């Protein structure tokens, strides 16, 4: 007890939002399946019928050289996965709307292009359910009270 | 306003590099854009001829593609005795991506140049590092709700003279797919593949008129195996329990893991080296069992920053993993890479990418990552750290750098231990915040050695919504690199030529009102040799917009005896804008 530590308990991780319609731009992929995966596996059902949706639009995966060999050639890649999620409420109105990214490094070799592109792979799947995970927890602290205040 | 349509010139670009000479661009922007835009940059050179490409690009619902296109005669001359020269400088690609609504995914990205050093000569867009290859590739995946089945035809062009010819894909398909269940009850999985990795090497001799030979490529230091070629099937049957709860985790899982290898060895391989040293078998056999233990804890905790509430959790993970040893040194390197260290190293089944080579394991990971998160469900802080302890030894390694090492090539690395009892620390730190605040930290130390394996110090400043703010500030090292050695023909652990220590620094900052200084700075202290260095002054009126800077940077090359040699340039970059 000197911490202030202990166990976290159901009520924690109890999902106040226990139903939601996702949908993305790709609308199948590992991203948005393994997303509803995740979700249905909190505790939260996923069915088009729905009066709030949550809306992937546009992933973007891109890749830039951060470092460089002794003769001025790539040598470490950075992929940055970035994708944009809008919440959705009542007749298609955009509730509310942010970003969800991350970044990692990797080595690249000249000489074995194929191997870099497995492990860049790899790479895209482990930060692709990071992703997911912090979409998660973003969608966790989420209470049916928040509602749209629309106003034109 | 609507102005958007820009059917007229863009505002222009001018360039005096003392070595391209004087440069002009004039881009043309063709606005038949509802959704879908064209784009022509007419570069006019000094040193080189009239140029102009073309930049098509599309944005649709269910699709989204880009074309590009170039050509240049060349004025500039002198490349002659260079092998793989053209006058008919050219470049054709499609990066194309259709029916992301579909479950009937077409990606294309294929890009073709004419010669090896189309971006060594015309390409400035990537300044600093500049690509030794295009990606030529074409993907057909079908998605079910249950499983995915992809067909893929990837290959590569290379940009270069001086890397070995990569190996082509021709037909990869892979069948990954689950099967349904229920709570409570076993997950099942299943990943197949099947590729033929083919390649033509070009080992040929290029001449002189006196001087004979000068050199030849690096695809004549190929030996044995490594001028494979053939099939690979692979099965991947696994079954998975998570027994989950709100406060921890744990998940066994049992895999089966079956490869099989219908090879061809081309002859000079196998009738010369091969013979010279062992015996070939073309019809190659691996199977191994695969047990992975997945626990874990969840703490939470309630703390307050600055007014601000935050929730600390702290989340403990172990992880067990069991792979019995099977000789794999008969086996060639197709699609099988081995990614230095790391934190996330510590949660793979496998040391190794692809399937060539499945890594020999009998390890206990163990890690922790605490991590800051405000009740908008906001992820601001992150801090992992963990270590691998090893109860048997690592003997399956990549070709040259398992005890091939102790005979055929007399080596010992310093900092190479396969042998001891445990992993280098791995530390993975970040700080986020929203208003572009962004620090991200990561460190490798091997306790064995007591060296430094990797290490990386990223660090981007902003201010209050001010685009025109910003600091970059970033530290990179890397000792602990396997690259493959294109005058050894096998696989390297930290290159003495390729040891990363470098800084990045980077600014714009505003001086003045309507004036605002841009800067960066990239060196290499392994090299004690700048990279990159530049600095000017952006104007920023209330009609038009200046940017001028004095540019110093190392550009990529291969001279006529193929060796990779860097060359410097400096010059002064001007550029208008109007928005
Ligand atoms: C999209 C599949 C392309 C893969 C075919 C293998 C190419 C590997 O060699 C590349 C260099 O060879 C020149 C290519 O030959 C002409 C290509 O243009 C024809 C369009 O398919
Ligand atoms: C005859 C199996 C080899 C040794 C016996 C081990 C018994 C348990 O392992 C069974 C898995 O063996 C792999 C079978 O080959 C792949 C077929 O399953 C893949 C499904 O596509
Ligand atoms: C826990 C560290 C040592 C365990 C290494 C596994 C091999 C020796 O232990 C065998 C007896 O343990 C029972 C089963 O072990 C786990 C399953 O993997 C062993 C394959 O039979
Ligand atoms: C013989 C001279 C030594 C060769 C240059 C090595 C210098 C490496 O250390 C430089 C560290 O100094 C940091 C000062 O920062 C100034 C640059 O920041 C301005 C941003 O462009
Ligand atoms: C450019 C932003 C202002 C910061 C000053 C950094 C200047 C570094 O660029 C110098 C470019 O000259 C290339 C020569 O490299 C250094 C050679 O002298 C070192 C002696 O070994
Ligand atoms: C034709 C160009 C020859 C000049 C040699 C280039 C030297 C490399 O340094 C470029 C950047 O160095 C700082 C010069 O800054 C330009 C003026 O702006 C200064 C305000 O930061």
């Amino acid at each position: 007890n000197t911490s202030g530590f202990q166990l976290r308990g159901l009520g924690d991780a109890q999902f106040a939002l226990k139903e939601i319609d996702v949908s993305a731009r790709n609308a199948y992929g590992p991203t948005v399946r393994e997303l509803k995966e995740t979700l249905e596996n909190s505790g939260v059902k996923v069915t088009s019928n729905a009066p709030y949706h949550l809306v992937l639009v546009r992933e973007d995966n891109q890749q830039r050289t951060v470092s460089y060999t002794g003769s001025a050639r790539g040598a470490e890649f950075e992929l940055t996965n970035t994708i944009n999620y809008e919440i959705v409420g009542a007749n298609d109105l955009v509730l509310m709307s942010n970003q969800v990214q991350v970044q990692k490094v990797y080595v690249h070799d000249e000489n074995n292009l194929i191997g870099s592109d497995q492990e860049a792979a790899q790479l895209r799947s482990e930060m692709r359910r990071d992703l997911i995970q912090q979409l998660s927890m973003r969608l966790q602290a989420l209470t049916p009270a928040q509602l749209d205040e629309a106003q034109r | 306003i609507d102005d958007r349509r820009q059917s007229g010139f863009l505002p222009p670009s001018f360039s005096s590099t003392s070595d391209t000479g004087f440069t002009l661009v004039t881009p043309y922007y063709f606005n038949l854009a509802p959704n879908y835009d064209a784009t022509l940059y007419p570069r006019y050179m000094a040193k080189r001829g009239m140029m102009l490409e073309g930049e098509f690009r599309y944005l649709t619902h269910s699709s989204e593609g880009i074309v590009n296109a170039a050509y240049l005669n060349d004025k500039d001359d002198h490349r002659e005795g260079f092998p793989d020269y053209s006058k008919d400088r050219w470049l054709y690609g499609l990066k194309n991506t259709t029916g992301l609504d579909s479950r009937w995914l077409a990606e294309v990205d294929y890009t073709r140049i004419s010669d090896p050093y189309y971006f060594q000569d015309l390409d400035t867009d990537l300044g600093v590092g500049s690509t030794t290859y295009v990606n030529q590739r074409g993907t057909l995946t079908y998605r079910g709700d249950t499983f995915t089945g992809r067909l893929n035809a990837q290959a590569y062009q290379l940009a270069t003279t001086t890397d070995v010819t990569p190996y082509d894909r021709l037909p990869q398909i892979t069948f990954d797919g689950f099967l349904p269940y229920n709570p409570g009850g076993m997950q099942f999985t299943y990943g197949t593949e099947f590729v033929r990795f083919d390649r033509d090497l070009d080992e040929n001799i290029y001449f002189n008129d006196d001087g004979s030979i000068r050199g030849k490529r690096p695809d004549a230091s190929l030996q044995g195996l490594a001028r494979a070629t053939g099939d690979r099937m692979h099965l991947e049957p696994g079954m998975s329990l998570p027994m989950t709860r709100s406060w921890g985790y744990v998940t066994p899982t049992l895999k089966y893991l079956y490869t099989k290898y219908d090879l061809d060895l081309d002859s000079q391989g196998k009738t010369d080296l091969n013979k010279r040293d062992e015996s070939f078998d073309s019809n190659q056999d691996r199977s191994l069992p695969l047990v992975k233990v997945d626990s874990g804890l969840y703490f939470d905790r309630d703390t307050t920053f600055a007014g601000t509430p935050f929730r600390q959790t702290l989340e403990p993970r172990a992880m067990y993993l069991y792979v019995p040893y099977k000789d794999q040194d008969s086996l060639p390197v197709f699609d099988t890479s081995e990614p230095s260290f790391s934190y996330d190293s510590l949660w793979r089944e496998n040391r190794f990418t692809g399937k060539d080579r499945i890594g020999d394991a009998n390890q206990l990971s163990l890690g922790v990552t605490s991590r800051f998160i405000e009740e908008n469900g906001f992820e601001r802080a992150s801090i992992s750290a963990g270590q691998i302890y090893y109860f048997r030894d690592r003997r399956v390694q990549l070709p040259g750098l398992t005890e091939k090492d102790l005979k055929r090539l007399n080596l010992d690395p310093s900092g190479l231990d396969n042998d001891s009892w445990r992993s280098p620390y791995a530390f993975a730190g970040q700080y986020r915040f929203n208003r572009d605040w962004r620090i991200n930290s990561d460190f490798n130390w091997n306790p064995n050695t007591s060296r430094t394996e990797s290490g990386s110090a990223i660090f981007h400043y902003q201010p209050e919504v001010d685009p025109g703010k910003v600091v970059n500030v970033g530290y990179r090292y890397r000792a602990d690199a396997r690259r493959f050695d294109s005058s050894r023909g096998t696989f390297r652990y930290g290159n003495e030529n390729d040891i990363i220590k470098q800084h990045d620094f980077s600014v714009i900052w505003p001086l003045v009102p309507q004036w605002s200084v841009l800067a960066r700075w990239q060196y290499d202290y392994n090299k004690n040799r700048t990279l990159e260095a530049f600095g000017g002054f952006e104007y920023d009126s209330c009609c038009w917009k200046l940017r001028l800077i004095n540019r110093y940077w190392l550009d990529v090359d291969d001279d006529a005896f193929l060796v990779q040699s860097e060359k410097a340039d400096r010059g002064i970059f001007l550029q208008i804008v109007l928005k």
